[PDB]
């Protein structure tokens, strides 16, 4: 079932490998686990904040 | 795609009583939501929709509003006809979701169980297998389970569990609890007993037999 | 009087397809969308697909998309439910139900539903396991007997006790399926226990959809 | 053994224009089909395999899908190197078969032919035959041919044809026609004519002759 | 870059037998199957034989069963058709090409093709026919001589005229092979009419298989 790709040094664009990685993101009823990070900003000083 | 959560997972109210259960949703579904009835061995028959809108055919004891994000569904007095699963759905946003619905007890004296053993027979062994039974009869609440011991230790991933519907007059049920030991295994092992724990139960139901026995 | 009656329900197998029906009277489907609704046996529900009556204009559940197609007749005031490249995921008891607008509305009225079943065993007639009554005192006095009803498709059976004369004192489950790919459910009779050795307590399990019936007769056993 | 069927035999279209070219399989053919592009004098090239793989160096203006049982290869823009003719093959079976070929054609702006008539001549019946010789030249499209008559009647089973390539700028070509008698059947009819017909001829062109002529 | 390399074609009489060998560059021969087709002049392809090299297994059309075998063989890196008990009816352009595994995959790479050409005539030079010009008034005011270039053995034949200086209006036929075991095709020039009576227009018929040419000036005939 399962054959190895032509990939050739000699081969034209699409031909060439392309690495793939997808970020899905998943969401659901749940607290969260991938959280945390509520925005933060940079400190300031000498000034009314 | 709306989540709903719908709580308590099961409430316990007496003939008579007012009964309110609530239903909240993940984000906003305007005023689309539907509130269902099901009985044993029947289909689920509306009560209200689109938030307050009565059924036909349907009690005017069954009511309901919104406060906020919170949808309250309320039975102003419960008929011994009400004792039935419930559940919310939100026909908003598609594909329509519907939450995982909740009970209604009726708070009927507590008793424990007749319980029986069946070790596990000479004709049943040829299978190369054993089954070890335990069963509980005509209870009440619906909360009970069955700990198992195998030469008096407690026993965990060898058993397996069956439970049955409340009785339309007492809402009583029985509970079906087994064990599987390879018969190899049941060579191994001299006692078996079925403690029953619940409600009702001042001092755990233990019953036991040896290899062998019945 | 409103009413919703589906139709078309069966037993298809996998990689099949069936149509549902749904006839509306009393009211009509213009200015109505119409919605099917899926209950899976054991599950809650989820819904399916619908469609305005009026528009033509149509949504589906993700999870059916592609195979799940709905569509309506205002001549003849029915709603009807293409489901194709069935599975044996897909068996549901399956609802009518009408609402106003594409949504933003609940559903006013479902029908009673129609059940489609599946297997890796498409079909079985039932057999019945006794079991034995304790030897030892119990509780008020009574006692009873039982047996396991087992590996028969499809569900619904119905069992009753001595040959279907015994209703009183009887107690069953609901069937569950088995890794078999069949259906069972334990029943029992309870007594007076000296009833256990008087009366008649054999197990009738009739199950119209193999044209079979099982009948086991109960007795205890010596203990 | 599957058997396979190709069509068109020909289709004509212009540098910029979409091509569809199908192929049929009389059984299931799984994704054994491949497709093939043959210029003359050269040897078929691949373009696409595995019914949807487009094979290094072919264009990307290539490709193709099935609905149902029918597969199509499809050019999206036609280039000036894209006029060939197109072959399907499928290997799911023993024998394997090619199809039968569709010959793709620039669609060039379309003219009728100028035409001669070589009537038997006194040297040549001094073989004991005639031959009455037709020929259609620097013509387009590809597809023509002639109808001869015998004495106003039409003529069947007494000719043959054949036609030169097509011209490498404009696509042109010429046909001949040709009808074989014995002398003895030479001198049983008067009248000899060509009738030429095509897609760029509004009235077929007649030329006639009386045995002797010539 | 993978390149294949047929050849061993010729001239071979009926009962007499041909062995083609084809090379390859690029690529193993492991793990392929290798594969010959052939195809008759005026004909389309005809598959005549597959050998899976890491099997020794092969497969046959039925129309060469009993007449073609094949093999290939792994050290080399080539492969071989060996074509016994040939007849005048096996003529054909021969073609190696590769695919995969035992079948389930077309042909990706294939060679040019190389012609063997069988008949009852072995081998003749051409002679040529001439063919006057219509005498009449014509479309476009051109007109065109020709001749028919006849009874030689084996094709190709190159064809031009005025002894190969004219190759402007010079239009071919490919040869088809006659009753008597001989090639033939026909040829013409086409002019501005006026150009017939003034220009030179001889058939040069180039026959290097026979070392023989024919020179045959065609000219206007009254009529």
């Amino acid at each position: 079932p399962l054959q190895s790709y032509g990939f050739q040094p000699t081969n034209g664009v699409g031909y060439q490998p392309y690495r793939v990685v997808v970020l899905s993101f998943e969401l659901l009823h749940a607290p969260a686990t991938v959280c945390g990070p509520k925005k933060s900003t940079n400190l300031v000083k000498n000034k009314c904040v | 795609d709306i989540q709903m959560t719908q709580s308590p997972s099961s409430l316990s109210a007496s003939v008579g009583d007012r009964v309110t259960i609530t239903c909240r949703a993940s984000q906003s579904v305007s005023s689309a939501v539907a509130w269902y009835q099901q009985k044993p061995g029947k289909a689920p028959k509306l009560l209200i929709y689109s938030a307050s809108d009565l059924y036909s055919g349907v009690p005017s004891r069954f009511s309901g509003s919104r406060s906020g994000t919170d949808f309250t569904l309320t039975i102003s007095s419960l008929q011994p006809e009400d004792f039935a699963t419930y559940y919310c759905q939100q026909s908003h946003t598609y594909p329509i979701t519907f939450g995982q619905g909740t009970k209604v007890e009726i708070k009927r004296t507590v008793a424990a169980p007749s319980v029986f053993i069946f070790p596990p027979s000479d004709e049943q062994l040829k299978s190369g297998t054993a089954s070890v039974v335990c069963l509980l009869n005509n209870f009440y609440p619906r909360e009970a389970k069955v700990q198992w011991k195998v030469d008096n230790a407690l026993q965990s991933g060898n058993s397996q569990e069956s439970v049955t519907e409340q009785d339309s007059k007492d809402s009583t049920y029985s509970l079906s609890s087994t064990l599987t030991l390879s018969k190899a295994d049941y060579e191994k092992h001299k006692v078996y007993a079925c403690e029953v724990t619940h409600q009702g139960l001042s001092s755990p139901v233990t019953k036991s037999f040896n290899r062998g026995e019945c | 009087e409103v009413q919703l009656v589906e139709s078309g329900g069966g037993l298809v197998q996998p990689g099949g397809s069936l149509r549902l029906s749904c006839a509306a009277s009393g009211f009509d489907l213009g200015g109505y969308s119409m919605h099917w609704v899926r209950q899976a046996p054991g599950k809650g529900l989820e819904w399916v697909a619908g469609i305005y009556a009026s528009g033509g204009a149509t949504a589906y559940a993700d999870s059916v998309k592609g195979r799940f197609t709905i569509s309506a007749d205002t001549s003849k005031n029915t709603a009807y439910l293409q489901m194709n490249s069935l599975r044996a995921e897909d068996t549901a008891v399956y609802y009518c139900a009408r609402s106003y607008y594409y949504g933003g509305f609940g559903m006013d009225y479902w029908g009673q539903g129609t059940l489609v079943t599946v297997s890796s065993a498409s079909t079985k007639g039932p057999s019945v396991f006794p079991l034995a009554p304790s030897s030892k005192s119990t509780s008020g006095g009574t006692a009873a007997l039982g047996c396991l009803v087992k590996d028969y498709f499809p569900e619904p059976v119905t069992v009753s006790w001595n040959s279907g004369a015994l209703t009183s004192g009887v107690h069953t489950f609901p069937a569950v399926l088995q890794s078999s790919g069949l259906y069972s459910l334990s029943s029992v009779v309870t007594v007076p226990s000296s009833s256990l050795g008087t009366q008649t307590y054999i197990c009738n399990v009739n199950h119209k959809p193999s044209n079979t019936k099982v009948d086991k007769k109960v007795e205890p056993k010596s203990c």
